């Protein structure tokens, strides 16, 4: 559980307000028909690559 | 000085071989389950040997020859339908891929989205050729001899 | 080629000190930097733009290959 | 259609120009590796004897081999002995002489981690990410029965069940085994594994350095002495009138 | 006068065209544990409580 | 260029080329008895090759 | 009754390195000469050692060269100077190649002859011996050459068959890809011995391309000090990156084992290849890629015969080097291309960048030198 | 090394077949029986 | 700097890793019932009982 | 007298009876000068009954 108090706080930062606030944006538009191909990947790579660097910069002093 | 100084020395590193019997006079086993194929040790890349057993049967004839790129088709080359053995070259690269991936039944080339099929031919780009021919003479009942 | 053998000369003399009359560096940041600065004013205009040339290509060919995989 | 993503460099404790390994978290990074892999992985090509002096003692290790007993050749008064491990012991492989270990591993072979951090384009740093950043599939994405979605796999779908949690195993330092501690844990382990000379190399790229602190001074100025006889020259045109 | 006015080493080192070449074999000691300083003081420094012999005294005593 | 050309070297080419010929027909079958040449050994069937 | 002057071994090397007539203002560009010596005899001492550990066996071979690295006593620091040795010999031969092309010394006609055959012979030794490690790039990269050597109509078939063994990939296999890769750099050595007795007839090109018989001075002491002093810096920047950064310059694909049951993403060779690599899929041939190939090494045989200007050297001569780093900095763009995917703008910057690598040197060099000519009234 | 030399290949093949010998391991078992398949040395008269 | 190259030379060729961590020493006490004696083929020179 | 053409052309005639002889006993007797006892392989544990160098 430091991932989880880490990985909570990092995704309050104004850069990972727009990289998900657009993911149930277009969340809610796959399943609207039920024959169509448009993933979802591309608007969690953007977030997961915001978040997961603002997890490196604090993450190695809470532990060892 | 030339035809016995030269044109002797190539032949310990030539198509002349290093064991007798190697695998052009070696019968092979059944050490083969119908479904999957998987590696072997000479000729270079894994020469997968086939039991289709009834099946690949239509699937070769199904799809004709117009946006086919190449034609090679298994009506000449091997002699009674049950019968194929693959090559491991490709002919741009050099790829086979982990056997038994795909949607159609064929091959998952994973380095630029290619598509192969069982028997040796190719949907996608940038492969100019199909995949090359082996070797071989069927003669007897069971024995398989390719070389 | 031997030294007594090269070319022909006449008029033409020579006065050179000893390495242990002389300090080892005479001047060396007070003539150094405006000596180099006089090199560098001359052929960066020869050898520079080809190579600003390589850079705006690569910041063109990186910003259409990152374009050829989304929308 | 779908991308590559990037792992995010962390601070190692390895990532200095002078730095070394932390030698107490390959100690806890070899139990990691001892009770959560080595059931799905292995490593021919890491001893028992190559930890005495890095992580245990040498009779530390010593009975540590004993745990395990491995099959050895043909004798007389048997066909195949049975035997407790030696020092001279890699670390015994998971499926042995395995066809097709696809079948314990649904249609995927799982790779030797000897040089797994030398072969990947993110080093360690890859695996770290790898390993803390599961998630479950999104929205459009299909699945396999056996395939999970990761985002930091290359087709985003890996045949490899998410190994570590909270508390998998518990140290024998009181260290909390919590995810991301047993996880650095076999990122400075298999930093080792693929690299053993890493500390070896950096304290001798120190005894170079300041040999040529003495030895470049030292022959830069027989060069100046030298040619301060052409340096100081004079020239004079003295033609008849 | 005022220049260094200590002892000249040129009248018996290095002008030897031969010290030239024997200064791979005459002139080749003197300073290994001179630099046992600085190498195996300043890794051991930035190093403090990773290596093996900073580690060992826990599992060194029963 | 105005070097080369005239009636002078192009008549010292009329002597040459039975020259470059039989030096290029030398390269020619004088390839192929040293690197085994199986394609042009079969041209002349009379010499047994190889056994 | 000098001793350095009628003894009959001593005599040679005084006449060569001692009491030669060397110019006065020869700059830092000729240091590069010594450095490839330095750098050949490294490879050669580092080479014998690998050679005593190595197995040649398609089964047997990535697991020869981990054994040095992980139980061979000092084999992590003598195989990692060899690796990182030949990207030294590579950048020296660059530098080489383009002072002799700035300040006229082709003009030494066997001098520089002998040149282009030494290029030819490093290029081809460096490539068989990466096939040796035998990993995910040491096999896809065979298989790209061989491709393009079976595409000669007349002797290309039966020739990428005899150096395979006669089969794809066993034991017999990777046996003349080492044994070609051990004899040719004692060729590169003979070579270079009759490239300097090439250069003793004339003596050395100096920077103003004028001849400078009335102000020389003897090689020793002006330029055995000055030769020793880069040969140190040389080894300073050589042993930094084997024990700071061995794994910069290499490839992490070439740590996984040769399979061709599984595919690597990408096929990317060392630096200093890539430069013939982006030239090779920029012509969508077998035929006209084995030929673009050959053509930008032996397009170095013709730079005596274009030159058309009154003047040997490029110091005075400004419109001329203007064009000679627009062909420095277009090797740069054939380097980063070589190394992509083919992808949409990587082709068309990889034949856009192919054609002017021949137009610089065939078709605009000699033109602009004739305006020179024009400008200062021949 | 006898085809050529004293026999024909069948009757080679065949007086392989005479000796069972024991080739490696195996998944699905070990220790697996097997005849001579010509690649075969002489039979040891001893384990050790 | 003169040494660096050939004071790592002659401590090159004596054996590294594989060697002295069993030829150091190897433990091979009670091997044998009483009244016949077996031969050691190790030791490098051999080694009786 | 010059060595062209009348050592060259002697000392040919004397490298040819070389490989004549050499070839001789590659062909002929090639185990003529060599031992036995090479041929069985290095066992301090047996004794040979004699030392012997070529
Ligand atoms: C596009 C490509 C164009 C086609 C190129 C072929 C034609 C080249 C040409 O027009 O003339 C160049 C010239 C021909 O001379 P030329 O006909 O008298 O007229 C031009 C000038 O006179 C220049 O003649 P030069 O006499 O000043 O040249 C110096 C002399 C070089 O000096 C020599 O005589 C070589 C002798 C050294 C032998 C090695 C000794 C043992 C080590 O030339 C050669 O003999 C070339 C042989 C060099 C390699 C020898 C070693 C190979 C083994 O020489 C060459 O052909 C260069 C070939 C060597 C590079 C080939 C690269 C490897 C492939
Ligand atoms: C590393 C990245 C790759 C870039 C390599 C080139 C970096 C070197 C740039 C040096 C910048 C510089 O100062 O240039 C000017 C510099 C200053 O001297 P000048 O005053 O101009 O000479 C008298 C003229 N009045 O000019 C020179 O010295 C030119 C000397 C020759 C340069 C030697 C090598 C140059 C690079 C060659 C590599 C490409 C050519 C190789 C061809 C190989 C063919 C396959
Ligand atoms: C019960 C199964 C299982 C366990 C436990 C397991 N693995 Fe694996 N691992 C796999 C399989 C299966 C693959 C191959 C996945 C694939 O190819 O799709 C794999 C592959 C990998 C890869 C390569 C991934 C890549 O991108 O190539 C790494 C790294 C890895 N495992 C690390 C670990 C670590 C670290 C642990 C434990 C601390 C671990 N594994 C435990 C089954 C397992
Ligand atoms: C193994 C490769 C080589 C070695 C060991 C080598 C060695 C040398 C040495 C020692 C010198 C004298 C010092 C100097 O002027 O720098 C020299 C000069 C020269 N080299 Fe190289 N060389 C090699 C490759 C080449 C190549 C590839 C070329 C050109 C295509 C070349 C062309 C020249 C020329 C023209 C000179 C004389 C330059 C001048 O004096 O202005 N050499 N070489
Ligand atoms: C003269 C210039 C030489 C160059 C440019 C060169 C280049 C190379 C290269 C690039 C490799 C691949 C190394 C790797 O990727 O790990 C290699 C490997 C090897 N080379 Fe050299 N080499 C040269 C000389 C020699 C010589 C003279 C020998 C033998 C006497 C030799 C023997 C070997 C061996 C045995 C390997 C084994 C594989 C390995 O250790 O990686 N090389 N060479
Ligand atoms: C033989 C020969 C012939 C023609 C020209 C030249 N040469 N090369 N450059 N200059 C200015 C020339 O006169 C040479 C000398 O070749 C070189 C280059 C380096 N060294 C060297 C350096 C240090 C030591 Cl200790 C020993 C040798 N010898
Ligand atoms: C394609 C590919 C992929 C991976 C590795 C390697 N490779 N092979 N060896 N090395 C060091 C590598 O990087 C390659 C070969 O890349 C090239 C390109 C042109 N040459 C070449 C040019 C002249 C001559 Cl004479 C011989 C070869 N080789
Ligand atoms: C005793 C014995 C028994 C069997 C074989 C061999 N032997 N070893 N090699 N060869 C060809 C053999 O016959 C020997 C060695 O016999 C000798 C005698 C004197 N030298 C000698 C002389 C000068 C020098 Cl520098 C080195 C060695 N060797
Ligand atoms: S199989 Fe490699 S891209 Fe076609």
């Amino acid at each position: 559980d430091p991932l989880t108090t880490v990985r909570e706080q990092c995704e309050q930062i104004e850069k990972c307000i727009k990289a998900r606030e657009r993911l149930e944006l277009c969340d809610q538009r796959v399943s609207s028909r039920s024959q169509t191909e448009e993933d979802c990947t591309e608007e969690l790579f953007d977030f997961l690559h915001a978040r997961d660097h603002c997890v490196a910069h604090k993450l190695f002093n809470s532990l060892k | 000085a030339a035809k016995n100084a030269v044109s002797q020395f190539v032949s310990s590193m030539s198509a002349s071989a290093d064991v007798l019997a190697m695998s052009k006079i070696e019968i092979k086993l059944s050490d083969i389950p119908e479904g999957k194929n998987m590696a072997f040790k000479w000729r270079g890349k894994p020469l997968f040997v086939r039991h289709r057993t009834k099946k690949e049967i239509d699937q070769e004839a199904a799809v004709e020859v117009s946006q086919l790129r190449d034609p090679q088709h298994d009506l000449e080359r091997v002699k009674k339908p049950e019968w194929v053995i693959l090559i491991g070259v490709c002919t741009h690269l050099g790829c086979v891929p982990i056997a038994n991936a795909g949607d159609f039944g064929g091959y998952y080339c994973p380095c630029h989205g290619s598509h192969y099929d069982a028997s040796g031919r190719i949907r996608k780009g940038p492969a100019p050729l199909n995949l090359e021919v082996p070797t071989y003479e069927f003669t007897s009942d069971d024995l398989v001899i390719v070389g | 080629r031997e030294f007594g053998h090269l070319t022909r000369m006449r008029h033409v003399i020579t006065y050179s000190l000893s390495p242990f009359e002389q300090r080892a560096f005479p001047h060396y940041f007070t003539k150094g930097i405006p000596n180099v600065l006089r090199r560098t004013r001359a052929c960066i205009l020869r050898v520079a733009p080809p190579f600003v040339v390589f850079y705006l290509v690569y910041t063109w060919g990186t910003q259409e290959f990152e374009k050829s995989k989304r929308k | 259609t779908d991308l590559e993503l990037h792992a995010p460099s962390y601070p190692w404790s390895h990532r200095g120009l002078l730095s070394s390994l932390d030698h107490t978290s390959i100690r806890r990074g070899f139990q990691v590796y001892k009770q959560v892999c080595s059931s799905c992985h292995s490593m021919d090509y890491v001893a028992y004897r190559h930890l005495v002096g890095v992580c245990y003692t040498e009779e530390e290790a010593k009975a540590l081999a004993e745990e395990v007993e491995v099959q050895d050749g043909p004798n007389e008064d048997g066909e195949m002995f049975m035997r407790p491990g030696k020092l001279s012991d890699y670390f015994p492989k998971p499926y042995p002489n395995p066809e097709a270990a696809r079948a314990a591993n649904n249609g995927a072979l799982p790779p030797d981690l000897s040089y797994i951090v030398r072969a990947r384009h993110g080093g360690e740093d890859y695996v770290f990410s790898l390993l803390t950043g599961y998630c479950e599939p999104p929205t459009g994405v299909s699945l396999r029965e056996g395939l999970y979605f990761n985002p930091y796999f290359p087709g985003q779908a890996i045949a490899m069940a998410p190994p570590i949690y909270n508390e998998v195993l518990e140290f024998d330092d009181g260290t909390p085994a919590t995810m991301s501690q047993v996880a650095k844990d076999v990122c400075t382990f298999l930093r080792w594994a693929s690299e053993p000379e890493h500390d070896h190399r950096k304290r001798m790229g120190l005894k170079m350095l300041m040999m040529m602190g003495l030895l470049l001074p030292l022959v830069y100025a027989m060069k100046r002495h030298k040619w301060s006889v052409l340096k100081s020259r004079k020239l004079a045109y003295r033609p008849p009138k | 006068a005022a220049p260094t006015l200590t002892a000249r080493l040129y009248s018996l080192l290095f002008r030897r065209t031969s010290t030239f070449a024997l200064t791979i074999a005459v002139g080749a000691l003197f300073f290994e544990r001179a630099f046992d300083q600085g190498a195996d003081a300043i890794y051991e420094h930035i190093n403090q409580g990773k290596l093996w012999k900073h580690i060992k005294h826990k599992y060194e005593n029963k | 260029l105005s070097r080369f050309l005239g009636p002078r070297y192009r008549e010292l080419a009329r002597n040459w080329i039975p020259t470059a010929s039989m030096w290029g027909a030398v390269g020619a079958v004088g390839l192929v008895w040293a690197t085994d040449w199986r394609l042009i050994l079969d041209w002349v069937p009379y010499i047994n090759g190889k056994f | 009754t000098n001793i350095r002057k009628s003894h009959p071994l001593m005599k040679i090397i005084n006449n060569a390195f001692i009491d030669l007539p060397a110019p006065s203002n020869i700059s830092s560009w000729w240091n590069f000469g010594s450095l490839l010596g330095i750098c050949l005899i490294l490879q050669i001492l580092t080479g014998l050692f690998l050679a005593m550990h190595y197995t040649s066996d398609t089964t047997t071979a990535f697991s020869s060269v981990t054994h040095i690295c992980r139980d061979v006593n000092y084999g992590w620091v003598i195989r990692y100077l060899h690796a990182n040795g030949a990207s030294m010999f590579f950048i020296c031969l660059f530098i080489h190649v383009g002072r002799g092309l700035y300040y006229g010394s082709y003009m030494f006609l066997e001098t520089w002859n002998i040149g282009v055959v030494l290029l030819f012979t490093v290029m081809a030794t460096a490539f068989m011996g990466y096939v040796l490690p035998w990993g995910q790039m040491s096999f896809w990269g065979a298989t790209v050459i061989t491709n393009l050597l079976s595409a000669i109509p007349y002797i290309g078939t039966d020739l990428v068959e005899w150096i395979w063994g006669g089969f794809s990939v066993d034991k017999a296999t990777l046996t003349r890809f080492f044994a070609f890769h051990f004899i040719l750099p004692f060729i590169i050595t003979a070579l270079a011995a009759v490239h300097l007795l090439f250069l003793h007839e004339t003596g050395s090109n100096n920077p103003t391309g004028i001849s400078s018989d009335m102000d020389k001075i003897p090689f020793h002491p002006y330029y055995t000090i000055k030769d020793i002093l880069g040969a140190l810096f040389m080894m300073l920047i050589l042993l930094i990156l084997v024990l700071f950064s061995p794994d910069l310059l290499g490839d992490p694909d070439n740590y996984t084992p040769a399979n061709p049951l599984n595919t690597p993403p990408h096929i990317k060779p060392e630096w200093y290849f890539l430069f013939a690599y982006a030239i090779l899929r920029s012509i969508p041939n077998k035929l006209g890629g084995v030929l673009a190939l050959v053509a930008s090494i032996l397009i170095l045989i013709l730079m005596p015969m274009l030159h058309t200007s009154k003047q040997r050297s490029m110091m005075f001569r400004p419109l001329s080097q203007c064009l000679f780093w627009m062909l420095v900095a277009d090797l740069i763009t054939l380097t980063w291309i070589g190394g992509q995917p083919v992808e949409h703008p990587f082709i068309i910057i990889g034949q856009l960048a192919s054609i002017l690598y021949f137009l610089i040197i065939l078709v605009l060099m000699p033109i602009t030198s004739i305006i020179e000519n024009n400008l200062l009234k021949w």
